[PDB]
């Protein structure tokens, strides 16, 4: 009954 | 004045991925990739908490790519190895015949890849030993712990042998009763 | 030839959970490239490499709006989930004292006060000789992080144990309602 993970964005291809 | 940190790192070529939670310095848990599950630093935490591991795997994936992306417009600037400072201490004060635990602090290094070994009277120890994944540090380097369980004796003596690219020859710290 | 990409989602708390700062930072080898500081409300570039992401992301409104709110949906969220076993974890310190050197009365040696197995890290240690507190020449190893949610320290004191003396290490720690004392004599 707990903890969330903070999702993350994806890098700009280069 | 507490802090919680979702520290995650990915590195090539090794392809070692890590996702973990840190609180005021110590790790709450990390996600075992292989087992695709969650590993609590203290079994008690589990009865207290929960974490959907599948979601960790995602981030690492984006991370793996985000790396490949950066690894490129950096002109393949490789990682500059940082030598690990190594030291040894007992968890509690030592008394003969009183089981105790030897700690080996591998601190302030990078990359998060290393080789550790416990030695009892010259010989490598295999039973009664544990460790921790690569812990993050405010300076962006890594921290690692290792544990040996022993029963203080006068003849016995130990060594925590640590190897890491940032050294010429493996590092060998000693320890013995008093 | 290794390549490392780090990533850190940190939540900073001040005064319980009244003021909180979310800091989402993506790091390269050991060089932080971009970051989102709740105290600004948008990604910023820290070096040259990050500028790209600083733009591509600051353009994604569903992203920014989610990030800006992360201060509660994330920070204030986990803080309250793990408070009981993290923020309020308490472990009493077991104290041990012992003479460093081996020398009959009248000869000058270290006295070590081991304060181990404790949490939080916040702690105070004091040296006493026959009721009079010591302040000068007190060397401290500093605080140690054992890695298993436990701290430890060593506070040394040098003297010339004379017969009848009583050295006492007094410790005060949040896990204690009353200080723990350990004496030692000649």
């Amino acid at each position: 009954a707990g903890f969330k993970g903070e999702q993350g964005p994806k890098g700009e291809p280069g | 004045e507490h802090v919680i940190i979702q520290a995650e790192f990915y590195l090539n070529p090794d392809q070692s991925g890590e996702f973990m939670f840190d609180f005021d310095g110590d790790e709450i848990f990390h996600v075992d990739m292989a087992k695709k599950e969650t590993v609590w630093r203290l079994e008690e935490f589990g009865r207290f908490a929960s974490f959907e591991a599948q979601g960790a795997l995602a981030n690492i994936a984006v991370d793996k790519a985000n790396l490949e992306i950066m690894t490129k417009r950096s002109n393949y600037t490789p990682i500059t190895n940082v030598a690990p400072e190594v030291t040894v201490l007992s968890r509690s004060p030592v008394n003969l015949g009183e089981p105790n635990i030897l700690i080996c602090f591998i601190d302030k290094f990078s990359p998060p890849v290393v080789n550790v070994t416990w030695l009892r009277n010259g010989r490598p120890v295999t039973e009664g030993v544990s460790e921790t994944v690569f812990l993050p540090r405010d300076d962006h380097l890594f921290r690692k712990f290792h544990y040996l369980t022993f029963l203080p004796s006068t003849d016995d003596f130990y060594d925590c042998e640590v190897d890491h690219w940032g050294l010429e020859e493996p590092l060998r710290k000693h320890w013995e009763f008093e | 030839p290794r390549f490392l990409w780090q990533l850190k989602f940190e939540c900073h708390f001040f005064n319980g959970t009244e003021r909180v700062r979310l800091l989402e930072r993506c790091i390269y080898n050991q060089e932080e490239s971009v970051r989102f500081d709740s105290d600004v409300g948008e990604y910023r570039a820290v070096t040259e490499l990050g500028r790209p992401d600083a733009e591509y992301w600051n353009s994604q409104k569903d992203l920014l709006e989610q990030r800006r709110a992360a201060v509660d949906t994330y920070c204030r969220h986990n803080y309250g989930v793990g408070e009981s076993f993290t923020v309020q974890r308490r472990v009493e310190p077991t104290v041990t004292v012992y003479p460093t050197k081996t020398q009959p009365l009248q000869h000058h040696n270290l006295l070590v006060c081991s304060v181990s197995d404790f949490y939080p890290g916040n702690i105070e240690v004091r040296w006493f000789r026959n009721g009079k507190e010591e302040e000068t020449g007190i060397v401290s190893t500093g605080l140690v992080r054992n890695g298993d949610w436990t701290f430890q320290t060593l506070v040394m004191l040098e003297t010339v144990p004379q017969s009848g003396e009583v050295y006492t290490c007094q410790v005060e720690h949040p896990s204690l309602t009353d200080p723990v004392t350990v004496e030692w004599k000649a």
